[PDB]
């Protein structure tokens, strides 16, 4: 058989935060 | 007991003391938070939904610090604390858009608060206030709308909101946290399949815009635009899409870099991009090849290791010519170093790649005096399957239709037991696979027109045994049936009328 | 609420604390009532913070508070507001402002006057003052001028005396400022010790408030007017003041319809003529028929007692000038105001007759004003300075006068005349007017006008009371231990005889 | 007797009072 590894395509983990004033 | 104090100052009625409270909210929110009751909140949400606007910047920039701790994310959108903050993203004041699309940013971090997002339809101001040319706002925006790329069904009631386009636009902002949301909240996007198409029919230069990035000074930048790259790379079009664009270059340097991520992207890519057979051609004269060979030397990941042998496999899967650019870079004999020791996915990659190679008729006799043998009898071992049996397939084609057989002869005993205990040992096993691997390669050697296999093959007792054994189990468990087992068979007679 | 307020003040926290200072400087800033001990604590906690936010809301909401009578007298007790005042020094200048905003709020009591005088807390009151902004300064002018109110009270005023700060500031643009200096340095000149000091110390001041006598604003004008007044308390001014040219300007504020104005300047102007040597300018500058017809009007007797002793005061210093006096008619009017006006403005009109009546070079003038006329029925008056006043004139009338006509006129009527005048006096036992009447009585008869002589040797009633008179005075002079040849009775006694001598 | 009406120097009785911003 053919192997399958890492071939997904990725979600990024990073998530904005705000800033105010 | 601070907090009915403050809060006995909201339901004063009287607006200097509302604003007193609210400032207060603000700033003892901005430097401490932890999870907080319901009544907390229930007086800095009514007490929002106010016009006075000063009120609404310190309120909106209180509940938004509070929005940080995870327990406080849904307790303030499951009462519907939303709608109050959806009203002032709609309305004409620029400095409690940016705080309140700030709540929003903060908010629906959380997965099942984005659902209950999307389907308040926040998502339409948002897309709208990521234009705007206050620099807070924007970054607020995009920020929120990367923040809303995390879910699938967030992804496609973001694109249903058709925030696509402000985003492919915004991907050349010369605000890096603007053009750096943006190019991530892409890249997410690009990972359904929906998506992808959609992309494809909707925005014709993004892939420039994505490739240009993969020269910019912002190290994170580089690297999630080339994730990006790849994540459309996932199809075909794109996969030709990219090479057209001219991203060869940018990714042949992107993999030789120090830095550690850089390199991991972008062997993805150029792998992703390598599934196509049209790209080999131009894989190749870009000088992908070495690089990837001393890609194979990155112990310290494996991750690195599968894709850039997978790319290996792909550039020798797709065409035959080009092969021996291939044997001058080191590749197979880095794969044959490799292969005896390195973890099981390097090991079942390559173990594929051998396979692959070992198709082609015009490079089988390179391979053997590659002493490929030496890596492809021992891995039969492996009791990983894919291992051993693409090493298996690999040897049984090298055995199969070759005008020399030194080296086979040669690897009958040695190392590990050679050919023979590889054909003894997979005769001997119970998997109809291998039983079917070894009675074919025997056949493939007897039909040899060379003297010296065919009679190592018969005078050699096991063998033959074996064979006449799996001729008897085949015969007496096939016609109790009156058809694997009947080929089985019928090549187990093949070699007996020798 | 003020559950909340107080336990949202004492967190130690510095945000709670600023949104607690904001809420009281409002709440405090638009209704202002009587409030407890209980919610000033807070403030107290409150006052010390240094965030100077903090103070400008609190110092404010304190300031604001003070409008109400019993939150001063309240800030007293504590021991106290006093503490934050000290902080007002630190160089902040709008909290300094607020600060120096609730002492110039507060203080207004005498008491708090008093106590803000000890602990030497207004040094730096006089400090603030000079800072650039209006604002600071108009508190600092304010603090004072309301600490100008008791005597030792700008006693410490001048300890540690702003009072150059003041004169300086007379010369400001800004109106309440400037407003606040002349009202400051008129209450200041109340006092001899500091009229005095004044002079020598801070000099070239008054020219100053002359010139404010010229100011747009009234009040500026009238407060400027009555400092000069007070600092005319004493000789020095009285000359000073005329000197820096104060006398058109008082001529003519005068006339001023402006009451108050006109109350101002002629006290001023009453109290500079109190010396001699300004008569002479006084009368040429046109201030005398403007005086005469002031004095007329009912309403207000404090101008008419001005007005009749100034006009005194010029007649009283010198004789130039009299017929210069005459030619008005306040004589007459004088004479037709002395019989229908208050006993304040009668007894002013007989000063000024007794005065008028010592030249001789105005007696027949006098006379042929008929000025008898008023002079008898005063003599009347239960009240000694009309009655005394008026027989000294009526006496002085009676005295070597060139023709004694209206004299002769005078003997029966008005009010039976001056026959009935020594009478009364004689009958009195009153040693003066006993006297008064004696010597008159040898004043006609020392007239060689022979019809005088007649009516005085031939009207039983007199010859009678002058023998009585004659008859008492000797025998307290024979039960005291005397014989003829108090010290009134040997003096009455003489007159006597003199008088019973022209019998035979 | 002469009277002294009105004679002694005024004390104005104007108080001042404060301004806040």
């Amino acid at each position: 058989r053919q192997p399958y590894h890492y071939s997904q395509p990725t979600t990024a983990p990073f998530q904005a935060q705000a800033k105010f004033h | 007991g601070p907090l009915k104090a403050l809060t006995t100052l909201v339901y004063s009625d009287n607006l200097n003391l509302q604003r007193s409270a609210a400032l207060a909210f603000a700033e003892i929110t901005e430097k401490y938070v932890r999870q907080v009751s319901r009544e907390v909140l229930e007086p800095i949400l009514i007490l929002l939904q106010s016009q006075d606007p000063q009120i609404q910047v310190a309120a909106c920039a209180a509940l938004g610090n509070l929005a940080v701790n995870n327990e406080n994310k849904l307790l303030i959108v499951e009462m519907g604390g939303l709608e109050p903050l959806i009203n002032q993203m709609m309305g004409d004041n620029v400095e409690v858009q940016c705080n309140a699309v700030g709540c929003i940013t903060n908010l629906a971090t959380r997965d099942d608060n984005k659902h209950k997002i999307a389907t308040s339809g926040a998502l339409i101001p948002l897309t709208k206030l990521a234009k705007s040319k206050h620099i807070r706002v924007q970054r607020n925006a995009t920020g929120a709308l990367l923040n809303m790329t995390h879910s699938e069904e967030n992804r496609k009631e973001l694109v249903n909101a058709g925030a696509v386009p402000v985003l492919v636009s915004l991907l050349s902002s010369t605000d890096p946290d603007v053009q750096y949301y943006c190019t991530t909240a892409l890249s997410n996007i690009a990972v359904d399949e929906a998506n992808r198409k959609k992309l494809a029919q909707t925005e014709p230069r993004l892939v420039s815009k994505l490739v240009s990035l993969m020269d910019s000074p912002s190290s994170r930048v580089k690297c999630q635009a080339t994730l990006a790259l790849r994540n459309l790379a996932s199809d075909t079009s794109y996969q030709l899409e990219i090479v057209r664009a001219g991203g060869l270059p940018h990714l042949v340097k992107l993999i030789q870099s120090d830095s550690i991520p850089l390199v991991l992207a972008s062997v993805a890519c150029i792998r992703n991009i390598s599934i196509h057979p049209l790209n080999e051609g131009l894989i190749v004269d870009a000088g992908f090849l070495k690089p990837l060979v001393r890609l194979l030397d990155y112990k310290d990941s494996e991750e690195i290791q599968c894709h850039a042998v997978s790319t290996l496999r792909n550039l020798a899967a797709s065409s035959e010519k080009n092969r021996k650019e291939f044997f001058e870079s080191g590749a197979v004999e880095k794969c044959k170093e490799l292969a005896l020791d390195s973890p099981v996915s390097v090991q079942s990659e390559i173990s594929a790649c051998f396979a692959i190679l070992a198709l082609a008729d015009v490079s089988k006799l390179d391979l053997l005096e590659a002493n490929i043998l030496d890596a492809l009898i021992p891995m039969t071992f492996s009791q990983n399957q894919e291992v051993s049996g693409n090493a298996a397939a690999a040897l049984a084609n090298l055995c199969s239709r070759v005008n020399n057989y030194t080296k086979i002869i040669e690897a009958w005993d040695r190392p590990n037991e050679g050919i023979r205990g590889f054909l003894i040992r997979f005769l001997k096993s119970d998997y109809a696979t291998f039983e079917h691997i070894a009675l074919w390669t025997i056949l493939q050697l007897l039909e040899s027109h060379n003297d010296k296999v065919e009679d190592l093959v018969k005078n050699d007792d096991d063998i033959i045994n074996g064979v006449r054994k799996m001729a008897d189990v085949t015969f007496e468990r096939l016609q109790r049936s009156g058809d694997a087992s009947l080929e089985l068979y019928n090549i187990t007679q093949q070699i007996l009328q020798f």
